[PDB]
């Protein structure tokens, strides 16, 4: 009437809970790159020689 | 994201873009000079002078 050893089990179920993955966009930066210091429009000299 | 100093060994991490690639480049700095500190960001154009010059400056500025 008491527990005996039965037969070894024939195989393994190992279980985990996993996502997938989403297709490679890559975006990078909202404003990207290192946008160029640049020209002020028409500008204009602000000095003149005398005479 | 937020990465560290053991976690940065194994990633490809691009400054400028057009330097990420497709499978290369898994992320991306914020700013190109990240790399400096804060009053290393204040020397101007420290890019063209040279280096042991920019080491001097931060140490003349706190003179």
């Amino acid at each position: 009437g008491g527990l005996t050893c039965a037969s070894a089990p024939q195989g393994t179920l190992r279980i985990l809970e996993g996502p997938q993955q989403s297709l490679s966009g890559s975006p990078l930066q909202p404003i990207p790159a290192s946008p160029p210091p640049q020209i002020p429009p028409g500008l204009r000299p602000r000095f003149c020689a005398f005479g | 994201e937020l990465i560290g100093t053991m976690e940065q060994i194994f990633m490809n991490v691009a400054i400028f873009e057009d330097e990420v690639f497709a499978g290369v480049t898994t992320h991306q700095e914020l700013f190109p000079h990240s790399l400096l500190s804060v009053i290393a960001n204040f020397i101007p154009f420290s890019d063209h002078n040279q280096s042991p010059r920019n080491m001097y400056q931060c140490q003349m500025g706190k003179q």
